[PDB]
């Protein structure tokens, strides 16, 4: 029973947590098919890993807060 | 009791220059041991006590 | 819980000869275990072979009062504890035979393990094993009487303490 | 990284003509009758031919399409036989009275008496496989949905059989396609398991649970609409399941509490069917599906991110275990038996968990109502799970002989169990002996105390308690979990722990199973017969390459009879022979699990509920004071429950009377191979070849006795066949009569 | 000749003995649908 | 008895005495080849055959001693009547010796 | 004497037993071209040295089962002795 | 007061510093 | 120990010497056969009764034969 | 569970000093 309020971008923090976390933590981090150009040493699959993990780390958090 | 055992093992055993780094104790103990713990107890009073 | 700390090991081999069929583990050579086993009366330095079997008989004769008196057939009757005394004394005698039967058969020499670096020198002669057998019967019977004396009146010692 | 060879093997009938083309020694032609048995033995053993792992792996992957075809032909056959030759449409109207039946028997020799009256104007064999519970659980209403499924299965059986031709004889993969185990685990965990359970979660919500809710109202069978009208006419997904008008937007605004009508957490049994709630299975397979799609994004592929298994295993090492798990990647990415040992000991152990998690939590409509079905589903997958664990132990011993390498497996955890393998076995030898006396000898104690007229000295509920404290406690935690450690549930995970009695009509669906002194003994018999089975199988794995008796056992092979009569005698030293001895203990262990089940459930669970809630069990409640003596297992279980299997002549259970005696025969027949030896029977044939030489009927292919390994293999195959089929025919004729 | 390999496959040991024992068993089955219960010759 | 002095698979069996295990895994293996081993296999049959002569003795007389000759003459032609009316039915007094 | 190096392994439970004190004990020496991984007949893997090696084994059966395993390393120089507990070393393999 | 059960949890948990105090006091030498 | 009898029918195949795992057997020169050598068993106190030597011999019937005799410690195959 | 006083207090009163003093006396008098 949590409709989208304007301040439900908790996941936008959670996504911003993730690639701020996982930039310094990947072993390879620039495989192929880059997003040219984009800040941070990412390829396109590495950045859509962090935005996918933050979109999963953020869904459990909003439901945790009911 | 585990921490004192751990910091006697040879690569976990601190060097001499770690002990005589006096400016770094004063920053961590004043801000953290004194300051955060006084902040945490103020969090304990307001939320709980 | 890093020990030495990310390194190194404990199963170094027995006596630094890997071609011997034994290893040093934390059950072999942990110095609380090695101190315990070396100081049982079978292994303690400075004991007569009569003196070794005297403590071994008092210990094994002590707890064998237990399962006869509380699980035997007479355990509901008035002789519930006397049935455990005759069973415990009656089975030390069956062990006194087996010690004397082992001793008279020209018994082999005792081993030397890794937690015990020597056999205690009284366990290689027929005369040495016979003193161990004569002590076991004396201490085994006496160790079962003192278990019979304590458990037969449990309300009295607890009132007198 | 897909690279595929173009036409390696020409499709021809050339090699169908000469038999045994695969091996160079065996293709030169038969000389004795030993050649006939080695053709059928070395047939699907593709590893013995070459050293080319690329060539062997293509045969292995294509033959795996062959086994997928015969399962689909079998499965679409069971739907087709259930379409024509069944009473499925008469079973749906009254599952409390109509018995599940297929397999109408041709009437030729008087075997039309096997077509007995199951109810519904239909004569046939009362099935116990439970396919009517599955098809109702799928939501099939009429026969035409069974035809198009079965005809659809026959098409799907043809695509598997065509691709097996295609991916071997036409377009075969290279080696490095197979060793992409990071790429394999990502597709197989996500698309097969995750997307398979996500798609099936869509099948309960839109299709199955609307139909099974209309069935529980007792509306009709024909008047329930077709399940594609539930998708078209959305007004019928809103009469039932009212949390549906909000549509698709509460999924994406994270208003997942809007969906609380049809993704529930009811946690218990449906009081109408005695099965699980269909809405709980919907939220199950959906929540199952999210976890698999996430966890299948773990291993590294062509796009850089992800874990590497060669870098996961080599980090996990400790002080005790030296190099740890360093080197186990090369064992599991080169050898096929190391994969086959792992995927079979853990799928066989999974199958036993499925059997325990389906009798207490019956997942189908009217499954716990039919006692004849629920007994046989357990006892089926028990045996299927037990053969595979012995197979994982078998194909691990084959790994140690052929595929073990000292250079890779230096000082890792595989190497460190071969240093202390004497400490492993002899400490396991003690526990098997310790559990033998203190579990079975407490039955021999109770046999003698009751025979001596001393019932007060027994290990029973009355005389000397042995109450299972550590399992009576865990039942009290799982009883009190709703409201406590899992507040969102209503009843427990099952009623086997606590709760109450749920009756469906008259028959008990599930009752709280109370553990006592007899349940202490028989759960420690189980630990005894399992640790002894481990003792035999692990000794064949650790001592596969050598021992103190044979220092070069891996030089001889996995499967050799002996090393001669010397050293006292060295017969049955091989790694094959420890698989041979473990099949008996597997038979011994699993026969008591299915005897514990078939008499605890009849004495303490199953039965008929009266009006006031009094539960009248099948055997009157006699497991307590009779499952503590071996006389009681003989009197009240084997003797008393066989009064329906041997008195069944002139009735529809006549075949179970014939399979009961006919399996006592084949069991006893197997002892001729086990007890006797080969060298007797070769001498006897020499006196029969003489009478065949005299009248000039001498065969050109010389007769030989069966070899030493084969005479053991024939003697265990005929042993396990007649011993299980005795129980197969005993469980059915007892429970198709009292159920 | 691809057709000769099918005559040569139909005359191996298990394939010929499957067909011949099927014709043998089918004669005994279709004799017993029409003339059943023949315990002895009626004379 | 007749092959005790040797045969094709193993000549000169007289040089090895009466009871010897085998001659190895060679020549296909020789498990239970000795003349003692043919004593050994026969005592399974000899205990079996006297089972048959004493199951049949005992159950024909249980009809004479009880006055029911019709139970044996109907049911001893097929092997369930041996299994049911003799093994199963008579062991009810026995197994209830202690309950 | 014998005077050989001992291969690299962490010890086994196979090893030697009480017979090596009491009745007899064997020992096999071989001169290896390099250091590599072989198998012990006592059980497990080991690592030979370069030059003359030495492995105290329990029975004569072990050293000839090992010598066949050394033959696929181009090592045909292995010599088994019989070391009695009185110190009597007997050259037994080969005969010359 | 507290229940009779909870006293035994406190005794078993107290073996964890009792073991670790014996490890520290012997790592500090004899 | 056991007893290893070698008859005069073998051909000097050297398959029995290369199969006895305790190395009981050895070849001695003998002007009879084509390969001009016969197997000999000078160390039968080491024989463990394995009958690998009877399995590997070609000639029919076997030129080598192991008679199982009194079993000492070396022929029982005991490491203890 | 007030009966634990009957089993911890005599152990600390009697058994703990007897085990400690008999260890320390044999440790200080140890060549
Ligand atoms: C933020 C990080 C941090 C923190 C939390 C600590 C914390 C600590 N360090 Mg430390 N240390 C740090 C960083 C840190 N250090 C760094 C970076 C270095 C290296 C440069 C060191 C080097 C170092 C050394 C070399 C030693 C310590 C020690 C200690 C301990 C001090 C003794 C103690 O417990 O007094 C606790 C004190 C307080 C909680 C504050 C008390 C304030 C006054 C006295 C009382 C006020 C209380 C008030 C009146 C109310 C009380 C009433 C209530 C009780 C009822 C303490 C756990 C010593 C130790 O014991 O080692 C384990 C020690 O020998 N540290
Ligand atoms: C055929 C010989 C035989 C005889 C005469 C007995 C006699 C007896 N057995 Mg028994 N038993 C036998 C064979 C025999 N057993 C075998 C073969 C087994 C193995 C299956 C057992 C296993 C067995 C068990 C497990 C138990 C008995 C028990 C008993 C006693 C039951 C009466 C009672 O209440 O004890 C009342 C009397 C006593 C409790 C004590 C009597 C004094 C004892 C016997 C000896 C006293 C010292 C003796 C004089 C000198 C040393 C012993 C000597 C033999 C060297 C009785 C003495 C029960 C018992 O009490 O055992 C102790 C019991 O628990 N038996
Ligand atoms: C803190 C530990 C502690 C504990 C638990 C006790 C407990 C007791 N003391 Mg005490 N005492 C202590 C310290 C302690 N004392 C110290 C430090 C001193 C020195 C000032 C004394 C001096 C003292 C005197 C002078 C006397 C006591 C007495 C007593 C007993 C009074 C109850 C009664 O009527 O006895 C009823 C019980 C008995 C009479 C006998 C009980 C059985 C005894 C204790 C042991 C039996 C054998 C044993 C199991 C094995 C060998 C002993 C073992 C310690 C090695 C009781 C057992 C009185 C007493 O009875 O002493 C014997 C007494 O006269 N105490
Ligand atoms: C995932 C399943 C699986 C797979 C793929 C394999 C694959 C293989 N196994 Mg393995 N195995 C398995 C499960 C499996 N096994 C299980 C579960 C067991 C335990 C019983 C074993 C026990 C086992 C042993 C002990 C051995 C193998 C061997 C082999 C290899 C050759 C087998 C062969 O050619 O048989 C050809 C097929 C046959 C000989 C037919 C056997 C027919 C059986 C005995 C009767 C079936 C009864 C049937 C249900 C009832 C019929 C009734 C009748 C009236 C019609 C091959 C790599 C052998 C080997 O050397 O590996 C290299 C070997 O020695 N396996
Ligand atoms: C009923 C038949 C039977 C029995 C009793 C056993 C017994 C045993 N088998 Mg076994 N086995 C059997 C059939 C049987 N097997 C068959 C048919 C096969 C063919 C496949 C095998 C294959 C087999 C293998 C392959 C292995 C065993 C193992 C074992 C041992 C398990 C340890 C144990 O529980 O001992 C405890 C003893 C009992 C449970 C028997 C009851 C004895 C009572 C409690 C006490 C005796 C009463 C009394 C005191 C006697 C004294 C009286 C006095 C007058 C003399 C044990 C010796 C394993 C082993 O040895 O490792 C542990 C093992 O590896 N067996
Ligand atoms: C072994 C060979 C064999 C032989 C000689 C026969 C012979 C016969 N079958 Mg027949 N049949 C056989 C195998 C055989 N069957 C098999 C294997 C099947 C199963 C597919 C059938 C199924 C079958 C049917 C369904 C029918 C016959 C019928 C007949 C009869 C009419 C003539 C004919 O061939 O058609 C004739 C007596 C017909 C008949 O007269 O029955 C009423 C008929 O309707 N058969
Ligand atoms: C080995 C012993 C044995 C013997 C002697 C018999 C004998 C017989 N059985 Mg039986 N039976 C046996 C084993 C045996 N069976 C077994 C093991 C089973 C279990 C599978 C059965 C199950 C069984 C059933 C269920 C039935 C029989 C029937 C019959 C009768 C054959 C009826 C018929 O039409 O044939 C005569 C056949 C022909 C004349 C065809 C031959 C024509 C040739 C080819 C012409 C040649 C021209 C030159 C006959 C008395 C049937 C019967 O009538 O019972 C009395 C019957 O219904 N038996
Ligand atoms: C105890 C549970 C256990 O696993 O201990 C753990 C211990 C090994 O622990 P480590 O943390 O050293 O393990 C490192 C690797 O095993 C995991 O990477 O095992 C042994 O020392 C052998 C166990 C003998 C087991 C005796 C029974
Ligand atoms: C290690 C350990 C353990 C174990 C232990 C035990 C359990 C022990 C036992 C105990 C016992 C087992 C005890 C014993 C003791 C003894 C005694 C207490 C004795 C006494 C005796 C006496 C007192 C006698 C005397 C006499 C004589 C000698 C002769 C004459 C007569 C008379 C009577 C005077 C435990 C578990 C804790 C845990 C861990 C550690
Ligand atoms: C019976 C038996 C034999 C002899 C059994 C043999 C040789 C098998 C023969 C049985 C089959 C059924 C014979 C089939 C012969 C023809 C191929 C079939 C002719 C009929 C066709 C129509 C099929 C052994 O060699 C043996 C060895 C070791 C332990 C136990 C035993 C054992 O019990
Ligand atoms: S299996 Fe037969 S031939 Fe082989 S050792 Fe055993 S008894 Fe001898
Ligand atoms: S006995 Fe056999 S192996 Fe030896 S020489 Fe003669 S034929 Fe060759
Ligand atoms: S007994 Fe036989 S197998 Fe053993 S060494 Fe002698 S000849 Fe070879």
């Amino acid at each position: 029973w949590s409709p989208t309020v304007g301040i439900i971008m908790v996941i936008a923090n959670v996504i911003a947590i993730t690639f701020g976390r996982q930039t310094i933590k990947y072993p390879s981090a620039e495989p192929a098919l880059p997003s040219a150009k984009f800040f941070g040493g990412f390829g396109a699959p590495a950045l859509l890993a962090t935005t996918a993990f933050g979109h999963i780390l953020g869904v459990g958090l909003v439901l945790g807060l009911h | 009791l585990f921490a004192g055992w751990l910091h006697l093992q040879p690569k976990f055993r601190p060097s001499l220059a770690w002990f005589k780094s006096a400016e770094s104790r004063l920053n961590h103990h004043l801000a953290g041991l004194f300051g955060v713990s006084s902040l945490a107890w103020a969090g304990h009073l307001i939320h709980v006590a | 819980l890093p020990s030495d700390p990310r390194n190194r090991e404990v199963v170094f081999p027995a006596g630094r000869d890997p071609q011997w069929g034994n290893l040093e583990t934390p059950v072999n050579a942990s110095p609380l275990v090695k101190w315990f086993i070396n100081n049982l009366p079978a292994y303690r330095p400075g004991l007569t072979p009569f003196r070794r079997g005297l403590e071994v008989g008092m210990a094994h004769g002590y707890f064998l009062f237990g399962p006869f008196a509380k699980l035997g057939p007479l355990r509901d009757a008035a002789n519930a504890n006397l049935a455990g005394l005759l069973g415990a004394i009656g089975l030390v005698v069956l062990f006194t035979l087996a010690l004397s039967l082992y001793a008279n058969s020209n018994p082999p020499t005792a081993l030397a393990s890794v937690t015990v670096p020597n056999p205690p020198d009284a366990f290689q002669s027929k005369e040495g094993w016979n003193n161990f057998a004569s002590a076991f019967l004396i201490g085994g019977i006496g160790g079962a009487v003192v278990a019979y004396f304590l458990t037969s009146n449990l309300a009295l010692i607890q009132g007198l303490v | 990284r897909v690279i595929v060879d173009k036409d390696p093997v020409p499709t021809s009938f050339e090699k169908w003509a000469q038999p045994g083309h695969f091996d160079r020694t065996l293709a030169r032609g038969p000389k004795t009758t030993t050649w006939i048995w080695n053709l059928h033995a070395l047939a699907h053993d593709f590893d013995t031919h070459t050293s080319d792992l690329e060539d062997i792996s293509r045969k292995i992957f294509a033959a795996h399409f062959g086994h997928l075809a015969v399962v689909t032909i079998w499965l679409s056959g069971m739907i087709f036989h259930g379409a024509k030759f069944s009473n499925y449409e008469a079973w749906l109207s009254d599952p409390l009275n109509v018995r599940p039946s297929a397999q109408v028997v041709w009437p030729i020799v008087g075997q039309d008496i096997l077509n007995g009256d199951v109810g519904g104007g239909f004569h046939g064999i009362q099935i116990t496989s439970g396919l009517f519970q599955v098809w109702r659980g799928w939501g099939i209403t009429n026969s035409f949905q069974l035809y198009c499924t079965a005809i659809g299965g026959l098409v799907l059986a043809g695509l598997f059989l065509f691709a097996g031709w295609f991916h071997y004889h036409k377009r075969a993969p290279k080696l490095e396609w197979f060793q992409n185990v990071e790429s394999m685990l990502n597709h197989h965990l996500q698309v097969l398991l995750g997307c398979g359970s996500l798609g099936w979660a869509g099948h309960l919500i839109h299709v199955s649970a609307p139909i099974n809710k209309l069935m529980d109202a007792g509306v009709a069978v024909k008047d329930i609409p077709l399940p594609h009208e539930f998708i078209l006419n959305k007004s019928l997904l809103i009469d039932l399941f009212p949390g549906f008008a909000a549509g698709l937007t509460p999924f994406f605004t994270l208003n997942w509490g809007q969906y609380a009508d049809f993704l529930t957490f009811k946690g218990g049994l449906n009081p109408v069917t005695g099965g699980l709630w269909m809405t709980d299975i919907a939220h199950h397979h959906l929540a199952i599906a999210v976890v698999f799609i996430i966890a299948g994004h773990q291993y590294r592929t062509n796009w850089g991110i992800g874990h590497s298994i060669k870098e996961i295993l080599e980090n996990h090492k400790g002080p005790f275990t030296g190099e740890g798990h360093k080197g186990l990647y090369e064992n599991l990415t080169t050898s096929w038996h190391a994969q086959l040992a792992t995927n079979l000991a853990f799928l066989g152990s999974l199958t036993i968990i499925i059997a325990h998690h389906m009798y207490a939590m019956p997942p189908y409509p009217y499954l716990a109502t039919d006692y004849a079905t629920q007994l046989c589903i357990f006892t089926h997958h028990i045996w299927i799970g037990g053969f595979l664990i012995v197979g994982g132990a078998a194909h691990a011993a084959i790994f140690m002989v052929r595929d073990y390498d000292p250079v890779v497996n230096q000082n890792n955890v595989l190497d460190r169990v071969i240093r202390h393998r004497d400490a492993i076995i002899s400490h396991l030898n003690w526990v098997c002996i310790f559990l033998g006396f203190h579990s079975f000898g407490l039955y021999i104690h109770n046999d003698t105390m009751r025979a001596l007229g001393r019932p007060q000295d027994m290990f029973s509920d009355t005389a000397i308690q042995l109450q299972p404290v550590f399992a009576q406690w865990v039942q009290n935690l799982h009883t009190l979990a709703p409201g406590g450690t899992a507040p969102n549930a209503l009843e427990p995970v099952s009623y086997a722990f606590g709760g109450g009695v749920l009756a469906v009509g008259g028959k008990v669906a599930m009752m709280p199973i109370a553990l006592g002194t007899a349940d202490f003994l028989i759960h420690h018999i189980h630990a005894f017969t399992i640790h002894v089975t481990v003792l035999i199988l692990l000794k064949g794995v650790l001592f596969a390459r050598s021992s103190r008796l044979i220092p070069d056992k891996a030089n001889l092979g996995f499967r050799f009879p002996c090393d001669g009569p010397g050293r006292g005698g060295t017969c049955q030293v091989s790694g094959w022979d420890h698989v041979f001895l473990g099949l008996f203990w597997m038979y011994n262990s699993l026969s008591i699990v299915i005897f514990h089940f078939s008499w605890k459930m009849q004495s303490d669970v199953w039965g008929t509920v009266d009006a006031a809630g009094n539960v009248s069990h099948i055997t009157g409640g006699n497991f307590a004071q009779s499952a503590i003596t071996i006389n009681g297992w003989l009197r009240d279980f084997l003797w008393a429950q066989a009064s329906q299997v041997i008195n069944s002549y002139g009735s529809a259970l006549s075949a179970y009377g014939l399979m009961f005696l006919g399996a006592h025969f084949v069991w006893a027949f197997s002892l001729m191979f086990l007890f006797s030896g080969r060298g007797y029977w070769q001498e006897l044939i020499e006196s029969i070849v003489w009478a065949h030489n005299k009248l000039k009927v001498a065969p050109a292919i010389q007769p030989r006795a069966l070899s030493i390994t084969q005479g053991r293999a024939v003697g265990v195959a005929h042993y396990l066949l007649g011993g299980i089929a005795t129980t197969w025919a005993f469980f059915h004729a007892h429970i198709l009569s009292v159920g | 000749d691809q057709s000769s390999y099918l005559i040569k496959f139909i005359s191996t040991a298990p394939v010929a003995a499957t067909i011949w024992l099927t014709i043998t068993a089918g004669i005994l089955i279709e004799f017993n649908r029409f003339f059943p219960d023949l315990l002895f010759h009626p004379l | 008895a007749l092959d005790a002095r040797g045969s094709k698979l193993m000549p000169d069996k007289k040089d090895f005495g009466y009871a010897f295990p085998c001659d190895g895994p060679g020549r296909g293996g020789t498990c239970d080849i000795s003349a003692w081993d043919s004593f050994y296999l026969s005592l399974f049959w000899a205990l079996n055959t006297v089972g048959w002569v004493t199951f049949y003795w005992h159950w024909k007389h249980l009809g004479i001693w009880q006055g029911n000759v019709a139970q044996f003459n109907e049911n001893s032609t097929y092997l369930m009547g041996w299994f049911r009316d003799y093994l199963w039915a008579n062991s009810a007094q026995l197994i209830n010796g202690y309950n | 004497t014998l005077s050989g190096k001992t291969p690299l392994f962490a010890g086994s439970t196979g090893g030697l037993l009480t017979k090596a004190v009491e009745e007899e004990k064997y020992a096999i020496t071989w001169t290896s071209p390099k250091a590599q991984v072989f198998e012990l007949p006592t059980g497990g893997a080991a690592t030979m040295h370069e030059g003359e090696n030495l492995l105290y084994i329990a029975r004569k059966e072990y050293g000839i089962a090992l010598g066949g395993q050394l033959r696929k390393f181009k090592i045909t120089n292995y010599k088994i002795y019989r070391i009695l507990p009185s110190g009597e070393t007997t050259f037994i393999h080969p005969a010359d | 007061s507290i229940s009779d059960t909870q006293v035994y949890i406190a005794l078993v948990v107290a073996l964890i510093p009792g073991l670790l105090a014996w490890r520290l006091a012997t790592e500090l030498y004899k | 120990s056991h007893t290893v009898k070698i008859y005069d029918t073998c051909i000097g195949c050297t398959q029995c010497v290369r199969a006895c795992p305790t190395d009981v057997l050895e070849m001695v020169p003998w002007d009879g056969c084509k390969a001009a050598q016969v197997a000999s068993s000078p160390r039968t106190e080491d024989c463990v009764g394995c009958k690998r030597c009877e399995t590997a011999c070609p000639t029919d019937f076997l030129s080598i034969r192991v008679y199982l005799g009194a079993e000492t410690t070396r022929s029982m195959g005991l490491a203890y | 569970a007030s009966f634990l006083s009957s089993i911890f207090v005599p152990v600390i009163g009697w058994v703990v000093p007897i085990a400690t003093f008999s260890f320390l006396f044999l440790y200080i008098e140890r060549e």
